[PDB]
């Protein structure tokens, strides 16, 4: 199902890479980044901060967020 | 066979003809197709996206005459250390590109004519926005997500623009209710399309009542997961006759009943409230109010680069002409 | 005759059935003594004053120590809440029809409108005069159902009544459908439309004739006892 | 002398009941009542000499058991036909 | 008479 | 390069007076203008616009200052040649068009006519303009006009339409021909116009003027498609109708008024459509007629005066006769309008309600009783057959005369009455054609207001249904002597009193108690007042040596049957013996008197004036001769 | 010529107005004599519950009319 | 009808007039003034140019350029030049636009020296900026 992990994170923000499944993971666009609030109405749901901030290729249906302090 | 009679024309007739790396090849000739290989014509329209390439490079490479550069996602790591004329891109995108402050002023410090914008993700600075002011005919504007950004620079640069139809502002951190009392005080009441989520205890209604007041004819209104927006913010809503998009997704204390008011305004034509009404209810929802969206249209496309068919390589209609495959 | 009229129209916020209201749904706060209303359905209330510090539901009336536990969970109103009822139903009905004799002018320019649109849709001005005849006798029997229901208002029940609010209900209902003619089908069912407006507005003038002279008949034979 | 060979009449067919209103529906007893008149009225007829429609006793019946004049139950006497 | 708890959810 | 220059500037010298361009020079012309821009010609451009310039004026120095008639034939001309000759130009030069001047961030041809643009703008765009509207004010006489001088300056006027960097090419772009042509032209039409309509109108009769504005404003929407452009057909004509009407709208009104008083059903088409051009100016036409008609009817039934208040026929047939002639006028005058119609309605009404016969009987509900008793006398059975197919026709017309009244109670009362007294007395001429009456009468008064009338043939078609049958149940109960017949009414709808307190002598009394018993038995409860005011009935008197018989009601039916014993009775045995009051017995003694079957004391005193006590002896005069039985003594 | 209404105080106050007033302007008008919550109030006059929309004379308030204000917790 | 056209070097080719109206140059000749002598074409390139307009006489009127141009192009180096310049002159859209897209076609995926050696262009504007031309470039 919708498997998080630790909080890798980077020398000032936070990470958490997280992998959807078929039916979630099966509408992320190429095109561009989701806002946080959009992919909240697309019903993900993780704590405050958390805005979508890149796509990696390779992945294209596995999300990683960024959140602050 | 002779070649040395062919003219400046003809040869820009086969060159525009010719793919960027080969195109890039043959501009090592001789001086004549040097000048041949920019004529104003030929780097009308390009698109660089995903790279990490030298500042002066773009800079050189927007003075050739572009008048839409697609460059999201894509880094220029080094600092600019040239000045030019002021540049007359009209389509500018920066969406979640990562690039220092630095080089964002370098570049930003020659916006003259720039009718869409986007500059999401990055951080920007009070003179930043200020030389950005100098822009008084932009429509589509995206600066969603910025940081460093303060209200007086905000709202002198508001006041600068004029044709503000086109407006995507959420998660910015640093945006509060004095940053939209700052918004609705100064920008062009003819606008359309406004996008404020997420800010759930950033805004306040008094001010949506300020923007709804100033803006009877908004059509495109975008607040979700803002909880600090109560029931008379619905009033204010109800205010507006013009309105077809309305997200207000994840408000708790709005209720499935109260909304409905909102479809007493027949001008309402798509309805984006994710999570405030549950399952089951929504279909009684829409057999109450039969001419609306109930969480429909997932996300808002409001002065966004692209959208749609995952390839998209298009860009608001003006298909770039020039990319890497 | 003038003396009920005279005591119905000397209201003045009625005098008696405002404290009805109050006992109705006004209960005084066990701490601020006022009259409060409650609303919704919740159950579960704190008096919302500037210096009430002091929470109960509506039917508590008393401890606040039940709801939130298992305390006792609140252990002439409806004779007098039946008035309230039979008086919002007469007034009502009175200020509907006032409300609807005061827009007198825009049904002219409305029907003048329409006649003038019909007269151009081959007809001479004969439809003009049969819509204009309509609402005359309309208006006028508006004029007069509002003082039916002013008298059906001060009297005591008897045999008789019964027949008469019956009437008043079946002039009433005939009335609503006129109007509903008259401002709906203006536009091509012309001759169908005259029939049937024609016929309505007949039966509507014969039925107040029918109403005027029962009243007058009581007023003679002396049946009507207030 | 004779002289009785030919003779014509008319003759009033009215319903034998002293004066005709009906004292419900108000109408002439002869005439119609409210839903024959806007849009088939005979005559029943009471225990206590009283006589009214079809549409309107029917109705008053079936609202209260009175005779409309008179405090006193009501069950027919005579139809009309 | 405050819902759809945004934290971050367990693993 | 400059070693080409000069022959290419002869080619182009050659091009311009066309002496028959051969095709091997357009070659190298055109090889010139090519191997020159593919050495980056703008040089070349400014030697042919200076080159142009230069020409032009050149040619504008000779021909100017020829105030008219030539100005046109020099004009249309060299326009017509420089057109061409640039035309070729542009072909020879495309190069150009196609590579440096797309480059525009200027197109030879319409270079060459912002050159003429130049030309266009001397007191050339003087002299050629006021020549072409003083030849076009050749409107009244000499037509040798010779158009295509016109044509040619109107298509250059519009080619010049400037076009140099507006948007784009634009071509049909009329500024220069709105504002150096047109208006000009508008404000001489005015002018001229404004003359001759009141130069006309001081000579002549309106009756001609309508005809030669009609005249005049076909034959400019006539002019319009051959010299000038379409889109100055709404606007000339605008202007046109301005000046010849809208102005002496004064002298139609007062014309119309006289023209309406004489019959004059032509003209008057042509002055409404005259008025009609115009936006909303024919509402003084319609207060006009319908006082007119309205004067016109009035008079009309004052002709017939007081003689007509007890003809109906005639004052009926006046009043539809006036009513046709002026609808078959307004047949034609407002093309089947919907407000002369109301005009024409209006007056209808306001004189039939009120007028010289309703003036002297002070009675405003005195028309509907004539129309009514003229029904009548149309729907009795008279002896000069009306057939079917003028029947329902003049049934038709009454109904139209009805429906412009609107006392219809006063008229239901009526009709009622007297469609009772028809029907009683069975004197009907057709039953079909009285349902006809009553049907469109309902459909034109809903069927509230035909109630009664339907109960009163619906009764008589049940007394129809019933005789026979109650014949039938008296095949076994052998009616006595007599034929009867019944009718039996409803009691609400018949319009009729109780009795006058009879006592139905012996004879009759077995059939009355039969019928009462055979219907107060088929039917519940019915209460049958059997009166007898109205019930005819016949005598056969066998005490004469003559076998008389009599038509006659039951109240001389029961004075005559008293005398079945003796005949010399007196007065007050036959008032005892028949309960009749003393008018009625007075009215009945008189009839009966009229006759000499019955005698007084006297045998031929005065049989009219006498008034006798009941002391007096009523004898049966025994030798009675008569002139002939059956007789109906009523 | 005024209004008066019913203060929870007792002590009916007085106003001033015009026929044609708005029941929202009313209601400024009394949360202006004393400061109570304008949004948790309903106005009684004649028994019937004086809604929002329409204007005194709509519901028949003549002057010196008085009404009464009753309070509209929500718990 | 018919029209002959006069070679540059002499020779004369009859032709029908409805192939010879694609050339728009020779059309506005036929259109107003309705042996032309053609100064700056090649005889035998007039013949190949003759040859592609009357096999392209029923025409409707990269890139997917129709097959029937690869069995015709084929052909030595200086005689396509001279066909582009030709179809340049006369106007000749057809010819113009696919001769265009097979040097385009005909450039790609060669070394700059290759291309001024086939080109016989000579080469100025080297060995001084040659490293900085590729430096203001270098990211290919
Ligand atoms: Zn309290
Ligand atoms: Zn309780
Ligand atoms: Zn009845
Ligand atoms: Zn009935
Ligand atoms: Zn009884």
């Amino acid at each position: 199902q919708i498997y998080y992990s630790d909080k890798y994170d980077d020398e000032e923000f936070e990470y958490r890479h997280v992998m959807l499944p078929k039916d979630i993971a099966k509408l992320v666009p190429k095109t561009h980044l989701m806002s946080e609030s959009e992919w909240r109405n697309l019903g993900v749901q993780q704590s405050q901060g958390w805005v979508h901030y890149m796509i990696h290729e390779p992945e294209p249906h596995i999300l990683l967020f960024r959140r602050p302090l | 066979v002779s070649w040395d009679s062919l003219p400046d024309e003809l040869l820009l007739g086969i060159f525009s003809c010719l793919c960027l790396p080969e195109l890039l090849k043959v501009s090592g000739v001789c001086k004549r197709w040097y000048r041949l290989a920019s004529d104003e014509s030929l780097w009308q329209t390009l698109d660089l996206t995903g790279k990490n390439l030298h500042p002066d490079v773009t800079g050189r490479l927007l003075s050739q005459g572009v008048i839409a550069f697609r460059c999201p996602r894509s880094f220029m790591d080094q600092p600019l250390a040239e000045h030019f004329s002021p540049f007359r891109v009209q389509h500018m995108d920066l969406s979640n590109s990562v690039i220092e402050v630095s080089t964002l002023h370098g570049i930003l410090s020659q916006c003259s004519k720039l009718q869409n914008l986007s500059l999401e993700g990055l951080r920007l600075s009070d003179p930043i926005v200020n030389t950005l002011a100098k822009n008084s005919n932009l429509v589509r504007l995206n600066l969603s997500g910025c940081s460093g950004f303060s209200e007086f620079a905000l709202q002198t640069l508001l006041s600068s623009c004029s044709r503000l139809d086109e407006l995507n502002l959420s998660w910015c951190f640093d945006f509060t209710e004095k940053h939209v009392q700052v918004a609705v005080a100064h920008v062009s009441e003819t606008i359309t399309q406004l996008n404020l989520s997420g800010y759930r205890k950033n805004l306040q209604k008094s001010d949506l009542s300020t923007l709804v007041r100033r803006c009877p004819n908004l059509v495109h209104l975008d607040l979700s997961d803002s909880v600090m927006l109560k029931n008379d913010c619905f009033q204010e809503f109800f205010q507006l006759n013009y309105l077809q998009h309305l997200s207000l997704s994840r408000c708790y204390d709005i209720i499935p009943e109260t909304l409905l008011e909102l479809g007493e305004i027949p001008t309402l034509k798509t309805l984006q409230v994710f999570g405030i009404v549950p399952d089951g209810t929504l279909q009684l929802l829409k057999e109450a109010l039969p001419h609306l969206q109930i969480n429909c249209s997932h996300f808002t496309t409001i002065a966004r680069p692209t959208i749609g068919n995952k390839k998209n390589q298009e860009i608001w209609g003006i298909k770039c002409r020039l990319t890497l495959q | 005759k003038c003396k009920w009229l005279k005591k119905w129209i000397k209201k003045c916020d009625d005098d008696s059935e405002t404290s009805n209201w109050i006992a109705a749904n006004t209960k005084e706060c066990p701490k601020c003594h006022v009259t409060i209303e409650k609303d919704g359905g919740c159950n579960h209330m704190v008096c919302r004053n500037q210096n009430c510090k002091a929470e109960f539901c509506w039917v508590c009336l008393g401890p606040w120590e039940p709801h939130g536990s298992a305390w006792y969970n609140c252990n002439a109103q409806e004779r007098s809440r039946a008035a309230l009822q039979r008086y919002l139903f007469y007034c009502n009905r009175y200020m509907n029809h006032m409300q609807s004799l005061r827009a007198a002018h825009k049904l002219y320019a409305q029907v003048k409108q329409k006649m003038e649109e019909m007269q151009q849709h081959n007809m001479s001005w004969i439809e003009v005069q049969f819509l204009k005849k309509a609402v005359d006798v309309l208006c006028q029997c508006r004029a007069t159902l509002m003082y039916t229901y002013v008298f059906a208002f001060y009297l005591k029940k008897n045999n008789q009544s019964i027949i008469f609010e019956n009437n008043q209900a079946d002039l009433e209902n005939a009335t609503a459908v006129l109007s509903g003619y008259l401002e709906r089908d203006i536009s091509d069912s012309l001759q169908d439309i005259k029939q049937k407006v024609q016929d309505k507005y007949r039966y509507c003038e014969s039925r107040r004739r029918v109403l005027l002279q029962h009243v007058h008949e009581g007023y003679e034979k002396d049946l009507w006892e207030y | 002398r004779f002289e009785v060979k030919k003779w014509n009449a008319v003759a009033l067919w009215a319903w034998d009941i002293v004066v005709d209103n009906c004292a419900i529906c108000r109408n002439h007893i002869m005439d119609l009542c409210i839903e024959c008149q806007a849009n088939e009225c005979t005559v029943a007829w009471g225990v206590c000499n009283h006589a009214f429609h079809f549409h309107c006793i029917s109705r008053w019946l079936k609202t209260r058991q009175v005779c409309p004049l008179d405090n006193r139950e009501w069950e027919f006497q005579k139809y009309g036909h | 008479s405050a819902g759809s708890v945004e934290q971050t959810p367990r693993r | 390069l400059d070693q080409i220059w000069d022959d290419l500037r002869a080619g182009i010298q050659q091009v311009y007076t066309r002496q028959s361009m051969a095709k091997s020079r357009y070659m190298e012309l055109y090889t010139h203008v090519y191997n020159y821009c593919t050495s980056v010609g703008l040089e070349l451009y400014k030697r042919l616009k200076e080159f142009l310039k230069n020409y032009l004026t050149n040619l504008l120095k000779d021909g100017e200052d020829l105030m008219d008639e030539s100005v046109l034939k020099f004009y249309t001309q060299q326009w017509e040649d420089y057109r061409f000759s640039s035309k070729v130009l542009n072909g020879i030069c495309a190069y150009l068009n196609r590579h440096w001047v797309r480059r525009e961030c200027y197109e030879i041809y319409s270079l060459a006519l912002v050159t003429w643009r130049d030309c266009l703008f001397r007191p050339l765009n003087k002299q050629v303009t006021n020549a072409v509207l003083k030849l076009i004010e050749k409107e009244r006489n000499g037509e040798t006009i010779n158009t295509r001088l016109i044509s040619g300056v109107v298509q250059s006027y519009v080619e010049l339409g400037l076009n140099e960097d507006d948007a784009f090419a634009k071509g049909p772009t009329l500024t220069v021909y709105k504002e150096s042509f047109e208006s000009q032209f508008l404000a001489d039409t005015e002018r001229f116009y404004t003359r001759e309509s009141t130069e006309f109108l001081q000579q002549n009769p309106v009756t001609e003027y309508m005809k030669k504005a009609e005249a005049r404003l076909l034959e400019e929407q006539r002019r319009v498609q051959v010299y000038l452009h379409e889109s100055t057909q709404d606007e000339l004509a605008r202007k046109c109708e301005q000046v010849l009407i809208e102005k002496h709208l004064e002298i139609f009104h007062t014309e119309f008024q006289n023209l309406l008083d004489a019959d004059k059903n032509e003209d008057l088409g042509r002055m409404y459509n005259l008025v009609s051009r115009i936006q909303d100016g024919l509402g003084e036409l319609k207060k006009l007629l319908e006082t007119h008609i309205h004067n016109q009817g009035l008079a009309a039934i004052e002709k017939c005066g007081e003689a007509a208040l007890n003809d109906p026929k005639m004052y009926v047939q006046t009043v539809l006769d006036v009513h046709k002639k002026y609808n078959a006028l307004v047949m034609s005058a407002f093309n089947n309008d919907a407000g002369f119609v109301a005009a024409l309605d209006k007056a209808c009404g306001r004189f039939i309600n009120n007028n010289a016969v309703t003036k002297m009987a002070q009675s405003s509900s005195k028309s509907p009783e004539l129309l009514a008793r003229y029904c009548d006398s149309l729907l009795k059975k008279s002896s000069k057959n009306p057939e079917e197919a003028e029947l329902e026709d003049t049934l038709n017309q009454v109904m139209v005369v009805f429906k412009y009244i609107e006392d219809k109670d006063v008229f239901q009362k009526f009709y009622a009455k007297m469609l009772a007294k028809r029907l009683v007395h069975q004197n009907s001429a057709s039953d079909d054609a009285e349902a006809s009456m009553i049907s469109k009468l309902k459909q034109a008064c809903g069927f509230e207001y035909t109630s009664k009338l339907q109960r009163m043939f619906q009764d008589i078609g049940v007394s129809k249904d019933l005789n026979e049958q109650f014949k039938k149940h008296l095949t076994n109960s052998e009616p006595l002597d007599l034929d009867f017949s019944i009718q039996v009414l409803s009691s609400g709808s018949w319009p009729f009193q109780q009795s006058c307190t009879f006592a139905l002598p012996s004879e009759l009394e077995r059939s009355y108690q039969r019928f009462t018993a055979f219907y107060a038995s088929r039917h519940s409860g019915r209460k049958l007042t059997w009166l007898y005011q109205l019930s005819k009935g016949e005598l056969v008197t066998n005490c004469f040596k003559n076998r008389y018989t009599l038509q006659a009601s039951t109240f001389q039916m029961a004075i005559l049957l008293q005398y079945n014993t003796e005949d010399a009775y007196t007065v007050q045995q036959l008032t005892d013996s028949t309960q009749i009051k003393m008018d009625i017995l007075a009215q009945v003694l008189q009839i009966l008197l009229k006759s000499k079957l019955l005698v007084l004391e006297d045998e031929n005193a005065n049989v009219d004036e006498v008034e006798l006590k009941p002391d007096t002896l009523i004898k049966l005069y025994l030798g009675y001769k008569n002139k002939k039985l059956r007789v109906n003594i009523n | 010529m005024q209004i008066f209404v019913k203060t929870l105080t007792g002590k009916t106050i007085t106003l001033e107005v015009e026929p044609s007033d708005t029941i929202e302007n009313v209601k400024a008008k009394i949360q202006d004599k004393e400061g109570i919550p304008p949004d948790q109030q309903r106005l009684i006059f004649a028994g019937k519950q004086l809604e929002d929309g329409r204007t005194l004379s709509d519901y028949n308030i003549q002057k010196e009319s008085t009404l009464h204000l009753v309070l509209r917790l929500r718990g | 009808p018919s029209i002959k056209l006069q070679s540059s070097d002499g020779e004369i080719f009859e032709v029908d007039v409805e192939i010879a109206k694609q050339s728009v140059t020779i059309k506005t000749m036929l259109e107003d003034l309705g042996p032309v002598p053609l100064p700056n074409v090649n005889a035998a390139i007039l013949k190949k140019v003759i040859q592609w307009c009357t096999h392209h006489k029923d025409d409707p009127p990269t890139d997917d350029i129709p097959v029937w141009d690869q069995e015709f192009l084929k052909v030595d180096q200086g005689t396509l030049f001279e066909l582009i310049l030709a179809a340049n002159y006369l106007d000749i859209k057809g010819l113009l636009d696919v001769t265009c897209k097979t040097v385009a076609n005909m450039i790609k995926g060669k070394t700059p020296e290759e291309i001024r050696k086939t080109f016989n262009i000579k080469n100025d504007f080297t060995e001084e900026e040659e490293a900085q031309v590729r430096k203001e470039n270098q990211w290919c």
